[PDB]
């Protein structure tokens, strides 16, 4: 496949940056698209091969060296960097193939970092009265105050992740929107069947997993520093 | 720009079919494609084509060209939730060396759930003890409700939920607050239906 690290990232502006691509299916030509929100896709480097260094759009540098890997480089950072990065690469075709694209990295370089905070995650369990009417059970999860929008929010039912039966926001909410840096809300909704619910060997899990700072960052505040790290919460389910 | 897409946007419900338009003044040209990029994700090529073949097809996604009018269609066939996305044309070019690729702005879709049997109601969801929750659900699609800062209430979007085991869809729209706040509050009748099940 095609891999990209990290997927989210929050950075002070003078740091150095480098994004990680890397496909194992031993494509010859790679790119680099930085992507604004609703812009179009931006070639920004490629490579022809095992030595070869500039896209149509024009500080960042590429690098490749081994055939599996393309990483980028930012030396210094600035906040007119703040975009989506994505990686692709190119199949067997007659002498561009089919494009393959990594998931992309969400950059945002702010000049201070004071402002990150980490998410709170509740859980809240089904009514009784949905129950009886539906003969359904639907929880909903809530990660709020969370500063930047990195954020990855899952459901985990008795041990495995769940896709069926859930809901997420696709967009964040402002909690202070007439503020250009404000902290976020984010919801989710994961429906069972009534029964199942009513199980109380029944586990759910709401799990968010925020992207923050690292220990290497330097943090002055009062609070602990807000790191990249995993924020869940629970409920079991209740036998009426 | 030498790529141009139709419409801007559309919106459809499940099980239907829709038709995208695409037109370029590249020159000269090379070859064409579709990509399918889902929110926040990276894009996904669907079908490739050249002069040579007036027609692609990757599952219930059927492309078209035609290189003398220079235009592309792609026809989604019955449309699934997991359609929703933007629709990229992207047109090639020869080169010197090797290529150039023209992105147009993607048309947006959005698929919605087909709602047969509206249950529209309003649970309010037990405090966690750990601000309280209200859910608006079961209301069908054409329901529009969106975000709300007044004033210390919060409401989110409608999303749609897919139980696949029922073979059941759903949309759902959530309130809270930490104040006074109940959940008649939260969702007034504008916009609820007439008929909405209050406890």
């Amino acid at each position: 496949d095609i891999y990209q690290t990290p997927r989210y990232l929050v950075i002070g502006t003078g740091k150095k940056i480098t994004l990680e691509c890397s496909q194992t299916m031993g494509h010859d030509k790679m790119y680099w698209y930085q992507q604004d929100p609703g812009m179009e896709l931006h070639l920004i480097h490629y490579s022809y091969g095992v030595n070869s260094t500039k896209g149509d759009l024009s500080e960042s540098t590429v690098s490749r060296i081994r055939t599996e890997h393309f990483p980028l480089t930012l030396e210094s950072a600035r906040p007119s960097h703040t975009s989506q990065y994505l990686c692709a690469s190119s199949e067997e075709g007659a002498l561009v193939g089919t494009q393959y694209f990594g998931p992309g990295t969400r950059l945002l370089v702010l000049e201070d970092l004071k402002n990150v905070f980490p998410p709170e995650v509740a859980v809240f369990e089904p009514s009784e009265a949905e129950i009886s009417h539906t003969q359904k059970a639907t929880l909903v999860c809530l990660a709020t105050g969370f500063y930047p929008d990195h954020v990855e929010l899952s459901w985990w039912v008795n041990g495995k992740e769940v896709h069926s039966g859930v809901c997420t926001d696709p967009q964040p909410l402002k909690e202070q929107p007439a503020l250009n840096d404000s902290r976020y809300a984010l919801s989710s909704r994961l429906r069972v069947s009534a029964t199942f619910w009513q199980n109380p060997r029944n586990h759910f899990r709401c799990q968010v997993q925020f992207y923050g700072l690292s220990e290497n960052d330097e943090w002055t505040q009062d609070r602990a520093k807000p790191v990249t790290q995993i924020v869940s919460a629970e409920a079991w389910g209740r036998a009426d | 720009n030498q790529v141009e897409q139709s419409p801007q946007s559309l919106i459809i419900l499940e099980g239907k079919n829709c038709t995208l338009q695409c037109n370029y003044t590249v020159s000269p040209f090379s070859n064409l494609r579709w990509y399918k990029q889902d929110t926040g994700r990276g894009p996904v090529s669907l079908t490739i084509m050249t002069f040579s073949e007036n027609t692609k097809s990757n599952g219930r996604y059927t492309a078209t060209l035609d290189a003398d009018t220079k235009q592309s269609s792609l026809h989604i066939t019955a449309s699934q939730l997991s359609d929703s996305a933007s629709y990229i044309c992207v047109v090639s070019d020869r080169g010197s060396t090797l290529g150039r690729l023209y992105f147009g702005r993607g048309t947006q879709l959005t698929v919605w759930p087909d709602i047969q049997n509206p249950d529209p109601a309003v649970y309010q969801l037990r405090d966690s003890k750990s601000k309280s929750v209200c859910l608006f659900t079961d209301f069908d699609s054409q329901t529009n409700v969106s975000q709300s800062k007044d004033s210390d209430v919060y409401i989110t979007d409608k999303c749609v939920l897919d139980m696949r085991s029922m073979d059941f869809k759903s949309n759902s729209a959530v309130a809270w607050s930490n104040k006074d706040f109940a959940c008649a509050n939260a969702f007034n009748n504008s916009i609820i239906p007439e008929d909405t099940f209050f406890p």
